[PDB]
C-alpha cells in the first residue's frame, strides 16, 4: 500500500524532471541544478512524507511557468 | 510535430500520476494553479522560509486568505507584504469586494511558513 | 486500465532515463530507436500496444550485461 | 552520490515493471535473472529474427523444446545455434550428458512464429 505509493511517487518525479527538461529549464543553470537535487532527494527518500514534501517543491517549479503548460491538464 | 504530441501525452500522464498519488499538499497546489494562484519561488519546507505567490482575483484571494494567514500546500503562512501588478504596497484593508475593481490585479503575496511550536523560544 | 495506462507510460520514461544514464545516447542509431519506442508507448491508446513496445525497449537494457545487477533482476 | 541515485532509479524501475504484472515483461526479466539475455531488440513481427544468449543447460531446457524457443510470451523457431568459439552446434549435441563438453554460453538465433 504505502510501498506502492513510494515507487509511484519516485516514478512521478522522473517524469516531472523530464517534463521540466523538455521545457528548456536546463538553460537556467541555477534553477536546473535545484530541480535535479530535488529529484535526487525524492529518489533517495526514506518515507512517503519526505518524498511528498520534496515533490511539492519540485512541482512548484513547473507550476510557476504559466503558459508553458495549460490549465486544461490542471 | 511528433515531439509536441509526445510532450502533450507526457504532461497529461504526469498530472494523471499526480492525482493518483492523492496527496493533500500536491492536490492543493495543483487546484490553486488551475485557478491562477501560482508560486513565484520554490515552495520551501523550513519554518519562517519565504514564499511568494500570485493571486489573480478577489475570489481566489478570499478562497486562500483570512486575516494575515495564507493557506497553501497543506501549510499556514504568515503574510508579510502584498503588492499589486505595478509593485505598489497594498494594505489588506483595501482588498474588499467593493474595492477590488480599483486594484491592479494580480496581487503578489509574500508570506512565511508558520510555526506552532514554542513561538517565544 | 486508465491507471494501468498511466503506470506503463510512467515506467517508459524511467526506462529511457536509466538508459540515458547508461550512455546509450553515444550510440546515435540505437538511441534513436529507443526514443521512437518510448514515443510510441507515450502515444499508445491501448495497453497491449504499450506493453509490446515496452518489451522491445526493455530488451535494450537487459542486453547490457554488467550494467544492472542481478539483485534488482 | 550519483551511484546511490542511479541504484535507486533502477530499483524503482524494476519495482514498477513488476507492478505492471505483464507476462511478457515478467518472462524476459526472469530469464535475464538467470542469464538468458537478448542480443538484439526483441522484434514484434511475424518471422522477425531474435538472438539470445543461453548460459547453461538448465536454462536451455527451461526455454527450448524440439526446435521451439519460448520467450517474451511468444514462440520462436530456432534457426541456428553457436557456441562461444562461434562454431555451429547441432541441437542433438545439447544433452544432459554431453553439455559439459560444449563451449557455453550458446547463442540461439530464432524467428518469431505467428
Amino acid at each position: 500500500s504505502n510501498a506502492s505509493k513510494m515507487s509511484d511517487v519516485k516514478c512521478t518525479s522522473v517524469v516531472l524532471l523530464s517534463v521540466l527538461q523538455q521545457l528548456r529549464v536546463e538553460s537556467s543553470s541555477k534553477l536546473w541544478a535545484q530541480c535535479v537535487q530535488l529529484h535526487n532527494d525524492i529518489l533517495l527518500a526514506k518515507d512517503t512524507t519526505e518524498a511528498f514534501e520534496k515533490m511539492v517543491s519540485l512541482l512548484s517549479v513547473l507550476l510557476s511557468m504559466q503558459g508553458a503548460v495549460d490549465i486544461n491538464k490542471l | 510535430d511528433k515531439r509536441a504530441k509526445v510532450t502533450s501525452a507526457m504532461q497529461t500522464m504526469l498530472f494523471t500520476m499526480l492525482r493518483k498519488l492523492d496527496n493533500d499538499a500536491l492536490n492543493n497546489i495543483i487546484n490553486n494553479a488551475r485557478d491562477g494562484c501560482v508560486p513565484l519561488n520554490i515552495i520551501p519546507l523550513t519554518t519562517a522560509a519565504k514564499l511568494m505567490v500570485v493571486i489573480p482575483d478577489y475570489n481566489t484571494y478570499k478562497n486562500t486568505c483570512d486575516g494575515t494567514t495564507f493557506t497553501y500546500a497543506s501549510a499556514l503562512w504568515e503574510i508579510q507584504q502584498v503588492v499589486d501588478a505595478d509593485s505598489k504596497i497594498v494594505q489588506l484593508s483595501e482588498i474588499s469586494m467593493d474595492n477590488s475593481p480599483n486594484l491592479a490585479w494580480p496581487l503578489i503575496v509574500t508570506a512565511l511558513r508558520a510555526n506552532s511550536a514554542v513561538k517565544l523560544q
